[PDB]
């Protein structure tokens, strides 16, 4: 049931809504007010995905797809069999995500730790709402959101990207990709370094943080530190998600053409625009 | 209210020259300058850096690769600095044309210079890998960094060396340019059906998203328990403190299971090496085993027939 | 090999994907068992071994050799709290909170908890103390931030509780770790740097009211701090967030 | 040659020898690849032409 | 000098052996170039 | 010449031998790949065409 | 002139010599590549055309 | 006038020397490239035209 | 920078000697190019 | 002038002078490139036209 | 930099500035004679 | 001299064995090249 | 008074040897340019 | 030649044995795959052709 | 030299057994190549 050290931490407090009501654990899980809300919303969304599979006529989990309303419904309601199930599932998903974040806040303040984790999760919630709520509302139809299918939302990604030609000419998209790649590289390096210090050559003592600093200074001439590497990890992940949200929010709203055509402002700059040579001349 | 994102007080002392387990100290440099800007976020100290035989080999080869691509770019500009600055991101060293196969007879302008640059890059990357291994060995540490780098090298080798050989043509390889290798990526997806329906492509994307997820979770967790000295994880592994227990209990009460101060780093290293490993496999299978990934998906229950 | 199947639709891509599923299941098993080296076996709320322990077996022990002759650590191993817990059950059934019997901040339970870590200071790679007061550190000075020395310290009740006397510095990382605060009675306490907000004219401690500063655990040696003392201080200051909400 | 022997009083011989090996090998490979790139001086192809290999 | 720790005699001897090796390498290269130039001159 | 044995007091034999082994194997593989890539000197297809195996 | 030797009292000879070697090699390679890229002064093609090598 | 020497009191001589050497080389290369790009003053092309190299 | 007045004067004297040598070489080169192929 | 000398009480002189030099050089390069763009005030092209270099 | 030192650095800086401006004006006037936009 | 800890005799013996191995490798390579050149000359 | 630690005599000797090397390199370059200019002038 | 046994004083036998095993297995697999790739020396396909199995 | 802790006799014995294994492996490979060359020569 409990970990060897868990008992002294399970104390009555830290709730946002309610009091001793909902202030208990079910197995390992803590279930506050927002635990109840999360469970209800998640279960309803999953059963509605299953019922949409029933209506669709497929039981292959890779072929199940819940499509948004067609463009002719605009931002209004749609019949359940045609677009309404997607809307109810979207509401359930938003409720589940927000209740999960608030439940994390309750757990954080019961344990006395900072609220870094719910904030970081709120970043991902905002990216999801950008794709499913804000961009469809600005573009004026629920039909611009993506469907709930394992391989059909990839079709949404492909169609949306190829509407504007090659999509990785979008500049905020380039920044987001660079952040994602740097994040994966930093995660690999950090995990490898801590493991290499804690698991040295056979028969040796554990290495110290001095050895980690020394290793990176020998390798690349700089060490960011331990606090530094964790700050950098949080910031790289959040920056990647923020720039992805930005590059999608500006895509069908401010920009309307090929992004490669966007990159021509630099080439057509007056003081080299007509010099005859190279690629663009 | 203090979130521990930026340091509010900065201190400096004597520079830390580093440990001397059995590193050859004659190959180290002096310490560089301290930077306040970097010290706001992490450490201010720059250097010293170790330079050895493999450092020299990697630097020479990487500099030659960079200079070869740069001189080719200067040639494409017509030696005009204005055109060089305007059409930067548009220049590219291209691999030999498809009709040359794997042969080395392609002219300098039509792909021979690409082969020279590729050889220099090959030497630079492999000598840097050896350097990571040897720097780990000198300090008595495990070689985890070398193996993660080996995963990255696997994907790089498949893209540039292994797959072109199996396909029987250097024209399959990636060109050296900013926009040109993006164009190569897009055309690679278009030629082989739809790379979204490559299952190992999907796994690679899953592990890239998972790296972002796990790194955000872990950075946030360590910053949240940094009020108990949770950033000093190497000591929390040896002597568990209230920081490690609070982090474990947060994740246990949230999602029902937790990690340790060392197991989380095992999760981290595997989550990253997996994106690169699965990506290498997925690229290797494209064109050599599957020519049209969308039709493959239709035949394997992923797309509607 | 384009279109070469051994049976059905099974080609090298299908072989690769199924091999990867098997590998991934094995890898997940390995990662979970490696994570199971702390906190197990699972216990009942009365301390006895729980009936249930989980789907994953406990891993084989491994030993760490600690530096500077500090000993060895073998995990998994017999783990005991080695301190009294002043908590009482609020319910006979499991899954309910345990209410503190006395003052939670003095007793060190809940968000005010601490662990019985080693009673020795943390060392650096050369064997010296990791954390030193900046006065005892040689060549250390404040570089680019607001220098907190001499600033008054204000608690969460907007009342002055003391003044900053020194800064305790992590020598290898070259970062400030603690603020040393002199109280009204001429006694000094350590405050975690991550729990204070250094302003233009003051240092503000949101977690702790002015009267509670005297209750911070003290260090038995003015020149060094051990791991156990760090646990007590950090746990006390953090427990102030929940247990000093009024006033 | 004249008094060039004192270069060893400035430079560690090991590092100089390693730099020389790296530099010479890379230069030789580059020159051979350049020769193979030129339609003339590609010894394999002109040998094929001389003996009617292809 | 205190730059590498070699004395004058050590530097002289090391340079003598290095020059022997350099002249051997150069002689081999000269013979190779003579053979290539006879086979296929580039001027 | 006749005094090159003195190089071994300068360089560690272990590092020299491992580097030499790696270098020699890579050079052999490189030259074999170059020979296979040319339509001539690819001994497999030369033998195939000589004995009419395709 | 006569006082230029004093530059060695500001600059470490080792660092200067390394930087000078790298600089000179890169400059020589660049000039050779510029000459090769020009239809005239490409000595390989000039000798190919003179000797009817193609 | 006659007192500009005091600038070496304000700037470290080695840093200034490195920076001005880099600046001088880059400026010279940039001007040479500018001359090479123009059809006129491309001394290689006009030499070729004068002696009928093409 | 830690230089005294005399040290700065001497360093500047040598620097100016080098600068004038470089400038004289550049002037001769420009004269040769202008005679060979004037640009005005 | 009046009291602008007091800025050096606030700013490190090296940073200001370095920024000034970089800004001046960039400005001059940009203006020269602008002049070289238009046929007017392009000294390399008007000299070619005057002496019939084409 | 104190008052007198800053003032002296100021004066030497303006001496340099006026010499540079003089050379620039010489060049501009030479252009105006050689090829005027006015 | 003191770079690797080998004495003069140790260096001489190690170099003798190394040269034996080098000459064996070179002889095998020479025979291989002779066979290839007879089979299919490249000049 | 040297920041590199060299004395005046050491700097003079090092510069003498450096200038010998520089003049040798320049002489070789001059001969090479003379040969190329005779073979194929660029003016 | 008779004294090659001294290689085991400078090389760890275990590391050499592991590396040699890995190297030999990878080499053998690579050669077999190259042979299977070529239309000749694919022993399965040519046994099929020889024994009239379609 | 003994970088590995082996004595002279230990190295000799280990090398003897290693060479026995190497010659067995080489003999098997030679027989295999003879069989393949008789079946389908590549020269
Ligand atoms: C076939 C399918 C099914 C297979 C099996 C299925 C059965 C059930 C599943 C079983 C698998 C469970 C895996 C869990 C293992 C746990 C590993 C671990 O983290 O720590 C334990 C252990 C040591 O832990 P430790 O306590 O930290 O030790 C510290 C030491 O004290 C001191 O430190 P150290 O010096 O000892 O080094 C520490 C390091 C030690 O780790 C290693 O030694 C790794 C060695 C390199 C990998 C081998 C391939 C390299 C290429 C071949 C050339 C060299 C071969 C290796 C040479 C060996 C020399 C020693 O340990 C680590 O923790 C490393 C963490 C990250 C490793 C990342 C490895 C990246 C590999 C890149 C691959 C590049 C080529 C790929 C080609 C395509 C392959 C599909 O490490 C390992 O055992 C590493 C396992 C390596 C697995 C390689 C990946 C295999 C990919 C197959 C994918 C499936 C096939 C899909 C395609 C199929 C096509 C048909
Ligand atoms: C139209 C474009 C196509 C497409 C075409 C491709 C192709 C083609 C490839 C990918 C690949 C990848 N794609 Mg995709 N991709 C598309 C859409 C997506 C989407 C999306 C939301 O739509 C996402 C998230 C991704 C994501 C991903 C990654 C998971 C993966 C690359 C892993 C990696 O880190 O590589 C970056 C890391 C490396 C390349 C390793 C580099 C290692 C070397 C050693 C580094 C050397 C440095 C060098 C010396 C330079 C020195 C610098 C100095 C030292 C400073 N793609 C669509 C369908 N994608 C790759 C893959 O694995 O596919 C299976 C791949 O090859
Ligand atoms: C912002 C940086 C990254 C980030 C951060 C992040 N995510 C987080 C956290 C953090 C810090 C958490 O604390 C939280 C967590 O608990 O993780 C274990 C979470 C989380 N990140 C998750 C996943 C996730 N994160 C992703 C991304 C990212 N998360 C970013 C890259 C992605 C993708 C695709 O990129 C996924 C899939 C979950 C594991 C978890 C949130 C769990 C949760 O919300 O649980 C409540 C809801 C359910 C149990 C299910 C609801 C089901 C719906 C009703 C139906 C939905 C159908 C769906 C739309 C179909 C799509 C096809
Ligand atoms: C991390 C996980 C995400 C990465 C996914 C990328 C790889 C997956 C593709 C594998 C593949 O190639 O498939 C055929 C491959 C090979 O094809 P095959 O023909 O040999 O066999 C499977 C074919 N069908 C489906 C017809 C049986 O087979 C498999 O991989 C089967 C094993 C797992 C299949 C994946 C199912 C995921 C869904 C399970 C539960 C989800 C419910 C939710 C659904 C509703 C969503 C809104
Ligand atoms: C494949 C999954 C492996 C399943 C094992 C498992 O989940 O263990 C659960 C555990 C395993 O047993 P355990 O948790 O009681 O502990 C095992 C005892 N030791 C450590 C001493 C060996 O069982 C339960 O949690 C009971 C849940 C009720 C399930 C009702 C029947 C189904
Ligand atoms: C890697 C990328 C893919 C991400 C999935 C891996 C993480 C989940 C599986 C890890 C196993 C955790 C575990 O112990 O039991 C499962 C746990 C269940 O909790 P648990 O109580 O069984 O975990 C503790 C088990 N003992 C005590 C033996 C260690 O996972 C969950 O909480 C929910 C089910 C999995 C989530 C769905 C996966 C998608
Ligand atoms: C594209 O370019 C192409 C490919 C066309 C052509 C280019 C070619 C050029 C660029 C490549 C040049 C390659 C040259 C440099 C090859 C040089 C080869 C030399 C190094 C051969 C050396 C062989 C050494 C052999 C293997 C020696 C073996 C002897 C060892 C076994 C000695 C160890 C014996 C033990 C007993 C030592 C222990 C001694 C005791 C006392 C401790
Ligand atoms: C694109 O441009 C192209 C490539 C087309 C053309 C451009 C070409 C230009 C840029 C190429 C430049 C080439 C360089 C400059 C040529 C340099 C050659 C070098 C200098 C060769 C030197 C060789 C010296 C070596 C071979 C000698 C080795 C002998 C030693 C190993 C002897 C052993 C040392 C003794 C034992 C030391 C012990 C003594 C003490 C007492 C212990
Ligand atoms: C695109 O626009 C274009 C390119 C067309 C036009 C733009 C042109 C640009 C904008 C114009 C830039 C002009 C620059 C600023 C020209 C300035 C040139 C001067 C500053 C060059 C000065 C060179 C001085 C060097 C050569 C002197 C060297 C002498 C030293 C090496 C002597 C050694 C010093 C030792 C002895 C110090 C001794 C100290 C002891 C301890 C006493
Ligand atoms: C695009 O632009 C193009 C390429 C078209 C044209 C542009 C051209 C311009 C921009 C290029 C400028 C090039 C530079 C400025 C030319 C530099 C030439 C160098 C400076 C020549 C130096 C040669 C130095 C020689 C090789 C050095 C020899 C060194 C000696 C051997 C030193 C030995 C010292 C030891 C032996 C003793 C000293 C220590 C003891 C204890 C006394
Ligand atoms: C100011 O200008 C100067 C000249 C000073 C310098 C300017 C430099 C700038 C302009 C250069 C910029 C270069 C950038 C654009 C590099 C871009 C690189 C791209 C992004 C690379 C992306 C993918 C390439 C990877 C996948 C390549 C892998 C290739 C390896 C696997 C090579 C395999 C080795 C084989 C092919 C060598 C075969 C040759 C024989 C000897 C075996
Ligand atoms: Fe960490």
């Amino acid at each position: 049931a409990l970990l060897s050290f868990e008992r002294k931490y399970r104390v009555p407090g830290g709730t946002l809504v309610g009091g001793n009501l909902f202030d208990f654990w079910v197995g390992p899980f803590y279930v506050g007010f927002f635990g109840v809300a999360t469970f209800f919303f998640a279960a309803l969304g999953i059963i509605l995905i299953a019922w949409s599979a029933v209506l669709q006529g497929t039981w292959n989990p890779q072929l199940i797809s819940v499509y948004p309303p067609a463009l002719e419904y605009g931002l209004g309601g749609a019949p359940l069999a045609k677009g309404g199930l997607w809307q109810i599932i979207t509401i359930c998903a938003t409720g589940a995500f927000v209740s999960w974040a608030l439940r994390e806040v309750e757990i954080c303040r019961k344990l006395g730790i900072g609220y870094h984790i719910p904030f970081a999760f709120a970043f991902a919630i905002l990216a999801y709402l950008t794709l499913v709520l804000f961009r469809p509302v600005m573009m004026g139809a629920w039909g611009y959101a993506f469907p709930y299918g394992i391989w059909t939302h990839l079709d949404w990604v492909s169609n949306t990207g190829y509407t504007y030609g090659n999509f990785h000419y979008n500049p905020a998209h380039m920044i987001a990709i660079s952040f994602f790649f740097t994040n994966a590289l930093a995660l690999a390096l950090h995990g490898a370094l801590v493991l290499s210090a804690a698991n040295p050559e056979k028969g040796k003592e554990m290495r110290t943080p001095d050895h980690e600093d020394t290793f990176f200074r020998d390798l690349v001439g700089y060490s960011i530190g331990t606090l530094g590497i964790h700050r950098l990890g949080l910031l790289l992940s959040l920056s990647a998600v923020f720039f992805s949200a930005l590059c999608m929010i500006i895509t069908g709203t401010i920009w309307f053409d090929q992004w490669v055509d966007w990159w021509q402002w630099w080439v057509k700059l007056p003081w080299w625009a007509n010099i005859p040579g190279g690629i663009n001349g | 209210e203090y979130q521990n994102i930026f340091s509010q007080v900065q201190v400096r002392g004597p520079a830390d020259l580093g440990m001397t387990e059995d590193v050859n100290l004659a190959n180290r440099s002096g310490v560089g300058p301290f930077s306040t800007l970097l010290g706001w976020f992490g450490n201010a100290q720059l250097g010293p850096i170790y330079l050895g035989s493999l450092g020299v080999l990697s630097l020479f080869s990487g500099l030659m690769w960079f200079f070869t691509i740069g001189i080719w770019f200067w040639y494409q500009a017509g030696w005009n600095p204005a055109v060089f600055l305007r059409d930067l991101f548009f220049f590219s060293l291209e691999p030999p044309a498809p009709e040359y196969g794997l042969s080395f007879a392609a002219p300098l302008k039509e792909g021979g210079l690409w082969l020279i640059a590729s050889f220099f890059m090959f030497v630079a990357v492999w000598s840097w890998w050896g350097r990571t291994y040897l720097r780990a060995q000198a300090l008595g540490m495990g070689k985890h960094t070398a193996w993660a780098f080996l995963s990255a090298i696997w994907l790089w080798m498949v893209l540039g060396f292994i797959r072109p050989i199996l396909m029987g043509s250097w024209s399959e390889a990636v060109p050296y340019g900013i926009f040109s290798h993006l164009d190569w990526t897009n055309n690679f997806s278009l030629v082989h059906g739809n790379l979204f329906y490559n299952p190992f492509h999907g796994l690679s994307i899953a592990f890239l998203y998972g790296s972002a997820l796990l790194f955000a979770m872990h950075g946030a967790t360590i910053l949240a328990v940094s009020r108990f000295g949770g950033e000093r994880e190497l000591e929390q592994i040896a002597d568990r403190g209230t920081a490690a227990e609070r982090a474990a209990l947060f994740w246990r009460w949230t999602m029902g299971f937790n990690a340790t101060m060392e197991g989380i780093h095992r999760w981290a290293i595997w989550m990253a090496v997996l994106v690169t490993l699965t990506g290498g496999i997925g690229i290797l299978l494209s064109g050599t085993v599957v020519d049209n990934w969308y039709v493959w998906g239709q035949n394997h229950g992923m797309a509607p027939l | 090999m384009v279109g070469v199947t051994a049976f059905g639709n099974f080609d090298l891509a299908s072989l690769a994907i199924y091999s990867f599923w098997i590998f991934l299941a094995g890898l997940i098993y390995y990662l979970q068992t490696e994570n199971m080296r702390e906190g197990y076996p699972l216990e009942n709320e009365d301390g006895t071994p729980a009936a249930n322990q989980g789907p994953f077996p406990l891993p084989k022990p491994k030993t760490f050799i600690l530096p500077h002759g500090r000993g060895t650590l073998t995990v998994p191993g017999p783990e005991s709290e080695d301190r009294p817990i002043a908590l009482a059950r609020t319910a006979v059934s499991e899954g309910f909170p345990h209410a503190p019997t006395g003052d939670p901040m003095k007793d060190g339970v809940g968000p005010a908890s601490w662990v019985a870590r080693r009673d020795l200071p943390e060392l650096d790679g050369h064997g010296h103390n990791k954390i030193k007061p900046m006065k005892a550190a040689a060549g250390f000075h404040v570089s680019a931030g607001k220098n907190p020395i001499g600033l008054p310290v204000r608690g969460c009740d907007l009342e002055i509780a003391g003044k900053v006397v020194d800064i305790w510095v992590d020598i290898p990382e070259q970062m400030a770790r603690f603020l040393e605060v002199e109280l009204k009675d001429g006694s000094t306490r350590l405050l975690p740097m991550q729990m204070v907000k250094v302003q233009s004219n003051r240092v503000h401690v949101n977690a702790l009211s002015s009267d509670l500063f005297a209750g911070i655990p003290t260090i038995k040696s003015p020149t060094e701090v051990t791991l156990l003392e760090e646990d007590k201080i950090c746990g006390y200051v953090a427990g102030g967030l929940m247990y000093a909400a009024p006033k | 040659m004249s008094k060039f022997y004192k270069i060893w009083m400035i430079f560690d011989p090991r590092r100089v020898f390693v730099a020389q090996g790296v530099f010479l090998f890379l230069l030789a490979v580059m020159i051979h690849l350049i020769l193979l790139s030129t339609p003339s001086y590609n010894w394999l192809e002109i040998s094929a032409a001389k003996y009617n290999r292809v | 000098l205190g730059y590498t720790g070699l004395t004058d005699e050590q530097a002289q001897e090391l340079h003598s052996v290095y020059m022997s090796g350099l002249w051997l390498f150069s002689a081999v290269a000269i013979v190779a170039h003579l053979a290539v130039y006879i086979w296929r001159p580039w001027f």
